[PDB]
């Protein structure tokens, strides 16, 4: 059956049809284990106050849309208490969970990819040895591209699609965890993500381990009214948050 | 001591060879090695995941990303063709694709290969293609009567989406070279509309199918070389 | 184990058996790809196939016989001087460690996301002969970790190696070839990195903030000579005992610099490996 | 001819196995 | 005789190298090895012993002595600062130490350090300091209560007179770089006046503490390389 | 022991237990160094610890890795002549044997009061080439004990090495190595000293007056040859089986000559690593 | 088996029995050979016989000893140049794998219809010194498997093979040896072929249209010298554990070219090894 | 390590020697060997098949087929003589021989052979030929009497049709020698009319007969050399 | 002295033997 | 591999154990 | 150390033995 | 690792032993 339900805090989510959900490298993500494990203090662990069901802002899907993205240690560098911990302490280890719902009508056609992708270093616009800036790498909720216009000047990524902004042929990019929402069938994407790295709790401030993109494969195409205006909207929920290296505060950016 | 006879080979270099060799850095204990979700250990993995095929191979096109999208169309006329490939995996479009990418990597292939389609369409919309598989003998037919007498499935747009075609494998050879020759020729797919694209009311008439190829458990590959699908005319700087 | 390590015959492909048609219900040739995983057919399903009993093995298609073969990574070149021996940096090479230096190769790795692996380092010293005779032309590459006195010149006091690394080759003598334990201090070495060296607006983002192992010097050691030469030591790189995490896409636009991705070319439009077609219709 | 690791180190010795 | 195949590696020399060598001087019997009081076995003893630290790592000073010494004060203030250091076991004041002077030995350092203070006051003297590890993250802070919000100790200056400060271990990658390194950043330690020093009359109304740092069972390095703090802009004559 | 051995995991230290919090009366965070001794507090004793299990080896912290490496400590140079072969003092050099001529590795042993061991001894001649063409240039490198025969030129008779070592290196035949034991009329080799020859007030007094082990004898066999050479054979030294006794704080003082703590530089002011700060208060 | 084999008495020749006289019926001596068979008479039918114990063995009439033994193939040449270094298609070279570039070892094969085997390379390198000074020569053979980047001139990128198989040797250390298994994707080398490339009327027709097993790419990896040079190096082949399917009718006329049998000289009567007798009658 | 002692012979190479090479392409699993109907495993096999005998090895007929039969004529006299070869298996008409061809790969050869002859005479057709084999000791004989004293056959053509003939080893060494050697000289082989020729009414007069040569199981060879038979005074083009 | 497959494949290896 | 001094003397002898 | 016929043939061998 | 005597004849060994 495709119905899904999905509880995460204090809060829920529902999908009365979907592609059924995927757990990226079969793995489900948890807690950090005295083995692996390598800093000394107590972490401290928010359940449920923390790890929910946060939604971002929306987004619209256009004839001329050409994809978006969010990274995800940053995409909620706001979101209330997990986003606070994440600014007190200097180690921050989490995995997650994406919602992504986008309905129309049966009347509608469209296709959309939704992938995550470990370290997603992405590639100057510009050729050269610069690399995209801090600042830009670091939009937040928000997310970037949608097709937007930007100062040239500052060291900005590849607004470029079709290489993945990364400079490898999307399309293979099936690789990475994902799944497509066919409006003709879909009406969601579920992906579910452990914590990968090389190291046992990174820093959530510089690091951004997981990276998510989701771009429009097959053209919205309505005969409606376009007045019918078909968002897209991205839900996540960190999960097995773990912190620690207390102290002082970073500073918003 | 050991009367020794040095054998021909002997002081040679063979970016081929497994020999130890002294570890400068003596008593060093690496860094434990934590678990991590997601290790490969065989290609194959990787060749059996199904990557995107670039087919609308077409002008100005190729550079953007509908050269992935292929749309089926109206057609006027009945029993019409839609497009063709041909299935030497390391053939523009295929090559490319993470399967492609790869096998240019080694000098021979075989096996069964699998493509599949996704009908990006619509919900209300209906169709049923006839996509086939034209063995190595002869030339891409012209017309479909002449392709269905081989290798083939019919694929009802439904419910579900996407349909399967396999690549069984015929050749003479057990193996399969990764290299264009004419010997080697694994033949070629084709579609075709089997009835059309029917659409109520209202609903756009024209509409994409996506592509993919990944591999079979049949598949295998070997006697690596080095790719094909990169120049680097560089160098690359600092 | 022998015999199927000798034979080479550990990881075996299963055969395809016989089919008989089938007029049923349950349609394995449909699936929904969305679901983003992926189908599960084969030829038995699709077809009326008969029975071939196998025998290819997937010991090549494995991280070690993909990764584990020497590359040139980098080729050291020093075009001696008699005039001026000595002076601040000269007739003595220092390389910062790498395995993106050289295309070929890098290319290779970064089908994966992290890796791991004991590395084999083979030194092809060629001598080019400029004068009316070489004499002897000793030697010495040094290996210098991070943080540590780098040669100012030719003779510093660090080309001591006290307590370093230092393998010495003389004309004749075969190539040198020494491996090398897993050096990170992190579980794997990062073939990526999505992370920076602080809130700087102006600091590093790469698989660079993180990999910086070190350094080799090269000297050459014998003194001054009559003839002069050029001195091209070759440095091949094998991968043994690796592993390997989170397989990428591969790479289709030839890079530039490395510890980047940026691939925006001087100019010239971005180039790839697609061919164009004239039409669908045929191949 | 096998196993004979005549380096201490284990960094240094043949490709691994494969299992 | 035993047809043989010389290996790539062979011929060459490594300062890294285990083998074996034929002794000239056959049939030498060596002078006994009497007993001796105190032989070490491992680096890591020699790091567990607390050494002194150059704090004092200003201008004239330095030359010096009083270098070691750090005179708390007056403070017409309150809750005022008194020193900082960063943890970066490699960087002056700390690099000299017989850690220190040490870890610029090896590549590669990790685990808990302990920092000792010591109140040269008087006995009728009083005071209370908070002394606080700042891990990597932010900046060596400004205030004590930003400060405080991280690890510490407060300090209570009586009978017993030492107060020792563990610096747990807090970082990402299980080893962290001896080399300065903008990742691998071990942070800050300052320490702060909680209250003040009292001296009952005919007392002096500064006075010093002395400060140190010797390791934990927690540590341990690796890789070896030569040092930093030591050029030979020499030679060495006769 | 293998596998701990192989694997280098002789000796592990400890992991970090748990801690909970302590409201209690012994605080062990407070002792006395005054007592000279070292404190033992732990991570756990300050904080809230957790649970790490460790898997870091101090084998690299071992008296034998910290010594046991190759290092130069000596640089014999023969400018040849042919012009007067033979002749006294010449084409034949001598130096009397001792670890302190190269900073260093010097430095690295001092860090002891008292050492022992067997050395091994490494020596890479490097032949340059002043002529067009270096025929085929012979050598012998005699060790001569203290109280010897030291050839007063080239040749003398000492060079029949009777009784004595002699070890040869002919040009294409790799270095010359060897093994020599522990050579002292003491348990121990004297890293340090605070005798004297006597009550001469104007003895000696320092590491000198203790060990004399002899020197080594360099000659180019071979005759006179046509073209010139220079020939630098180059002497590296390997502390292996070694043991250490009563540790010292390292050198910080850049040295001048040897068998002697003397810094007092010539004129410039006396140098050492510390670096200047302009306040304590920021780092 | 030892003795058997060490003795090489592994195929031995039955001996030659006793006979007597027959003034019998069955006639052995009289067969009709158009049968296609072969006669199966011996000394022993047609005469009175002895008794010989034999003690011959077939061993070095094996398809081993027969076929297992090295064979020039090809003879790479490089006239160096230092005018024009690189430059397209300069001193590398590249050779397209085959058995008959050269009669001799082709011949000896083509007495069979099928053939396969591992096979043993050994490269002969000689350097002709056409200066005043070789130097140091290095070189690369480097094994280029179809359908791969074939260097286009010296310097590629494919010559960093970081996954393609190059060969060092530098002058001095020996001759450079190499086994490859059996490469072919049919089970066995098609030593002839009776089909085509296609219908095409234009289509290839032999031993070439299955058979293309990659190239090998000599360079001299050294960069420029002063004083010229002239390599040759010699290609020998040995097949070792073959096995041999349906013998041929050995040749007579000298061929011209390869992956064909055409003999038509140019001009010259064909020419065969058969000699001219005066008469039938005597010998 | 082991003291050990580099032997003269040492870095040599030969085109004649059983010794490993590190092999290239390592974990290669090449193509099974399918079952294929006819494998040889020894020259011998080859060596006991009779092909046929160039014996009219006479000015014209040389390079055309004719080369291969000898017409049975009238012969008005009586016990006429027919041909003679010499049995030095290296030596035209023999030599260019299955055998021959052969052979001459080889230094020495050994034992029996076998020479067979077939009637392509006719039905009706009647004759008797008396065949011989001379030894090495004399000159082949001028007369039938002369040669009739030793080794010989009577042929009684009829409804068989084949006569074979065998040469019996006689020689003083074990073994001969492939090069012409006037030591190692087998002798010569000749045949005669023992009656004539008969053919009843419009009957051609003259016919052939074919003579073949296949071995004996006496038969083997040794030391092997390269070939006579063959010069390639090319080379050989592309 | 034999069977010694110094070398890991078995295309490596000396000269069959016979049977 | 390993124990097998090739040599008589025991000053020639590799990098000892560790204990 | 003997009877280690390195090589195959019994041509190549020690000279031979007494008795 | 000794008393390989890798030479048939006696005058060719190492030093003798002591006893
Ligand atoms: O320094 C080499 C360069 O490549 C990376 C991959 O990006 O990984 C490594 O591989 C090397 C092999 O030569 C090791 O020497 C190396 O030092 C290691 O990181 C990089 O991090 C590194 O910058
Ligand atoms: O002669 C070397 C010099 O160093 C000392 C340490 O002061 O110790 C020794 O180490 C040497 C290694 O090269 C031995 O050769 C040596 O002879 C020994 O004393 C000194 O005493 C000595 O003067
Ligand atoms: O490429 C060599 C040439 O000879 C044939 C026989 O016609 O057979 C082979 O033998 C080779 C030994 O050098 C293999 O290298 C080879 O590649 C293989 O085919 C041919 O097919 C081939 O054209």
């Amino acid at each position: 059956d495709r119905i899904m339900q999905i509880t995460r805090g204090d809060s829920t989510i529902s999908s009365d049809d979907v592609a059924n959900a995927v757990v990226g490298y079969g793995v489900w993500p948890h807690y950090l284990t005295p083995q692996d494990a390598t800093a000394i203090n107590k972490p401290t662990q928010p359940d449920t106050s923390s790890n929910r069901f946060y939604t971002l802002e929306s987004k619209h899907w256009n004839g001329s849309s050409k994809g978006w993205w969010w990274k995800l240690p940053d995409a909620l560098k706001d979101m209330g208490i997990f986003g606070e911990n994440m600014y007190y302490h200097f180690l921050g280890r989490s995995g997650y969970t994406v919602h992504v719902q986008c309905n129309a009508s049966k009347f509608h056609q469209g296709t959309l990819l939704v992938a995550m992708i470990p370290e997603h270093q992405l590639a100057s616009a510009k050729h050269g040895s610069v690399t995209a800036g801090y600042k830009l790498t670091h939009p937040g909720e928000a997310g970037r591209d949608v097709s937007q216009e930007r100062d040239a000047s500052l060291r900005q990524p590849s607004d470029d699609s079709w290489l993945n902004f990364d400079g490898t042929l999307l399309g293979n990019l099936l690789i990475f965890p994902h799944q497509f929402i066919n409006l003709r069938s879909n009406n969601s994407a579920t992906l579910i993500v452990p914590y990968v790295n090389a190291v046992p709790m990174d820093s959530m401030l510089r690091h951004n381990n997981w990276c998510l993109v989701i771009i429009p494969i097959s053209p919205l195409r309505s005969e409606t009214t376009s007045s019918n205006i078909v968002p897209i909207t991205v839900s996540i929920s960190p999960m097995c948050a773990e912190f620690s290296g207390a102290r002082a505060k970073n500073i918003k950016q | 001591g050991l009367p020794v006879y040095i054998t021909p080979g002997s002081g040679q270099f063979m970016t081929t060879d497994d020999m130890q060799s002294p570890c400068a850095l003596p008593w060093y204990h690496p860094t434990k090695e934590i678990s991590i979700p997601g290790e490969v250990k065989n290609l194959i993995e990787m060749c059996q995941v199904d990557t995107l095929i670039p087919v609308n191979n077409v002008g100005n096109n190729v550079g953007n990303v509908s050269m992935y999208t292929v749309q089926l169309g109206n057609q006027t006329g009945m029993a019409q063709k839609v497009f063709s490939i041909k299935v030497d995996i390391t053939s523009t479009p295929l090559a490319t694709t993470l399967i492609g990418e790869i096998a240019s990597y080694y000098t021979h292939w075989t096996g069964s290969l699998r493509f599949s389609f996704m009908f990006c369409g619509t919900a209300n919309t209906t169709l049923k293609l006839l996509l086939a598989y034209t063995p190595p003998g002869i030339d891409e037919p012209t017309t479909r009567k002449d392709a269905m007498l081989g290798t083939h499935v019919v694929w009802d747009v439904g419910l579900q989406s996407t349909i399967s075609l396999v690549v069984p494998w015929v050749s003479a050879s057990h193996f399969r070279l990764t290299a264009d020759n004419k010997y080697s020729m694994a033949g070629y797919i084709t579609c075709w509309y089997q009835t059309n694209l029917v659409v109520p009311p209202s609903t756009p008439q024209t509409a994409d199918m996506l592509c993919f190829v990944s591999a079979c458990k049949d598949f295998c590959l070997r006697m690596a070389r080095d790719t094909d699908l990169h120049i680097q005319s560089g160098p690359i700087e600092q | 184990n022998y015999i199927d390590e000798v034979l080479n015959e550990v990881l075996v492909v299963p055969n395809i058996k016989e089919s008989h048609h089938t007029t049923s219900n349950s349609a394995p040739l449909l699936d929904a790809a969305e679901t983003g995983h992926t189908s599960n057919v084969q030829p038995e399903d699709a077809i009326e196939t008969r029975y071939v009993i196998t025998s290819q093995t997937r010991d090549e298609m494995s991280i070690e016989s993909f990764l584990g073969r020497s590359g040139c990574v980098h080729i050291s070149r020093i075009k001696v001087d008699y005039t001026d021996y000595n002076g601040q940096d000269i007739n003595f090479t220092k390389w910062k460690i790498t395995l993106q230096e050289m295309a070929q190769i890098r290319r290779k790795f970064e089908l994966f996301t992290y890796v791991r692996f004991d590395s084999e380092i083979t030194l092809v010293p060629c001598i080019a002969g400029r004068g009316d005779d070489i004499g002897h032309i000793v030697m010495q590459y040094m290996y210098v970790p991070p943080g540590a006195p780098i040669p100012s010149k030719r003779n510093d006091f660090s080309w001591q190696s006290g307590t370093n690394m230092s393998i010495f080759w003389q004309h004749g003598q075969p190539f040198p070839r020494f491996s090398i334990p897993f050096l990170s201090i992190a579980s794997a070495y990062y073939m990526f990195y999505d992370g920076y060296d602080g809130d700087n607006t102006s600091s590093k983002y790469g698989s660079v903030v993180t990999n910086d192992m070190g350094t080799i010097c090269s000297r050459i050691v014998t003194e001054k000579q009559k003839l002069s030469v050029v001195i091209t030591t070759h440095i091949y790189h094998k991968a043994k005992h690796t592993k390997a995490w989170c397989p990428r896409p591969p790479r289709a636009v030839p890079y530039t610099h490395s510890h980047v991705t940026n691939y925006m070319p001087e100019t010239g439009d971005v180039t790839t490996a697609i061919v164009r077609r004239n039409t669908i219709t045929t191949a | 001819y096998f196993n004979i690791n005549y380096f201490k180190d284990a960094a240094s010795s043949g490709a691994s196995r494969l299992d």
